């Protein structure tokens, strides 16, 4: 799922 | 809309290792693909146009292929920087769409935290508040335990834990807990501790300070 | 070069409106389309629409009825606009120009502007320092670090002396905390021995506030 606090998904 | 599926979601390998990355449509698109890199806190970064056409400043490494529903999107010698989400998009069929992505992680060696212990500055105690911040600083593999101790009392639910994205220089970790406490709770203390747990190490280490 | 610039990020209540401007260079709007695509939790990368060279837009199914794309020529800006936002609509938002005039494949992309949909209000943090110590060196390094807490929403920016100290820094993901505020750590290792005639300064930016701080760092 992709996070918006990194830009990468976790 | 077409859908794309990317297999797997994590990809974990070493370095100087090939890997390939799978983009599988819902129906045949010819070769009608593009390949995308984002790093962390970056934006998408075109690596590969229409199956296996090369884009420039790309590294030679980088290569694509497949048609129909199969595609596929390789690195002959896989490097620390290739660390970063890999997405597929087709546009064959209006609206173009892309691929839920798929993560490249890296293997390495063991590496043991260090660890390091801050206790709150004085200017955050005058708001009523007290962060106390245990560090990990690149470590590897990524588990990682700690635990905070206030007067030898086993803290919980009082921390939180923040772990940096894989370093694309060195393929480490870094973890901060950080213990939040009132200002009043804090001043009726001596000892700070948090016990780290990792793989790299024989046995735990344990940062500490003591109020004053 | 060819760059796009996107307005900074902010907060935006819910069924309210939201409004990004994207100001390119490198390049006449004239020539080439401009695309927009976001990036969410919910749905990853989502093609939105796009304007084209002569002003015909074209938005995705979804957005036809929401979304409304413009343009000023001599200004080198797009303009952004979507209407009655709920909580998942909260992503980043991209800007995004294709290899060519007619295509799709997007070799330039702006930075990115993180929306955040929730009907709180902006807060700006308070920037104290991870001081360094006996207790934060090892081997001839020490580390140190600014504990940025307390703000709404993300993002905040992080930099040390004004970008010429990025060797061993790492800033952490921010957390949610229960009050629904954000915080965040940014931490670098430096050598002790230079703590005596090195400055160090975190440089924290949090835009939706307007809020710039730079906290000098020293031993205790």
């Amino acid at each position: 799922q992709f996070d918006l606090s990194t830009r990468r998904l976790k | 809309d077409i859908l794309l599926t990317q297999s797997p979601v994590i990809l974990s390998v070493s370095p100087g290792e090939r890997v390939s990355f799978s983009c599988r449509a819902s129906q045949s698109i010819g070769t009608n693909i593009h390949w995308y890199q984002q790093r962390t806190n970056g934006s998408p970064r075109l690596l590969i146009k229409y199956a296996s056409e090369s884009i420039s400043g790309i590294p030679s490494r980088f290569s694509g292929s497949g048609s129909g529903t199969d595609f596929t999107l390789s690195i002959n010698s896989v490097e620390s920087e290739d660390i970063a989400d890999y997405y597929c998009q087709q546009n064959n069929n209006w609206p173009t769409t892309f691929g839920a992505g798929t993560k490249l992680e890296l293997k390495r060696t063991v590496a043991a935290p260090s660890v390091f212990i801050f206790p709150p500055s004085d200017e955050q105690l005058k708001s009523g508040t007290a962060s106390v911040v245990c560090l990990l600083n690149n470590f590897y593999p990524r588990e990682a335990k700690v635990q905070w101790k206030v007067d030898n009392a086993l803290q919980s639910g009082n921390s939180q834990e923040s772990v940096t994205e894989q370093d694309s220089k060195d393929s480490t970790y870094s973890l901060s807990s950080t213990l939040t406490l009132s200002k009043a709770d804090y001043e009726k203390h001596k000892v700070y501790a948090c016990e780290v747990t990792h793989q790299g190490l024989s046995s735990p280490v344990t940062k500490s300070f003591n109020r004053g | 070069q060819v760059q796009l610039k996107q307005s900074g990020p902010g907060l935006v209540q819910p069924s309210q409106s939201l409004s990004i401007t994207c100001t390119v260079s490198g390049f006449s709007l004239t020539n080439y389309g401009v695309h927009w695509v976001r990036q969410s939790p919910g749905k990853g990368l989502e093609w939105l629409g796009v304007i084209w060279s002569g002003g015909n837009t074209d938005y995705n199914t979804p957005f036809t009825s929401r979304l409304s794309i413009n343009k000023d020529n001599s200004k080198s800006q797009v303009f952004f606009k979507m209407n009655s936002l709920q909580s998942n609509d909260t992503a980043i938002y991209y800007c995004a120009r294709a290899l060519t005039y007619y295509d799709y494949e997007f070799a330039y992309w702006g930075q990115g502007t993180l929306v955040t949909v929730s009907a709180a209000s902006t807060k700006g943090p308070s920037v104290f320092p991870l001081a360094p110590s006996s207790k934060s060196t090892s081997g001839g390094t020490a580390a140190l670090g600014c504990l940025v807490k307390d703000y709404f929403p993300e993002p905040v920016t992080v930099s040390w002396n004004s970008g010429a100290l990025t060797s061993g820094v790492h800033t952490f993901p921010a957390v949610l905390q229960s009050s629904g505020l954000y915080s965040l750590s940014s931490v670098v290792t430096v050598p002790s021995s230079s703590l005596g005639t090195q400055t160090y300064i975190c440089n924290v930016n949090h835009k939706p506030s307007n809020t710039k701080v730079d906290k000098r760092v020293e031993p205790k």
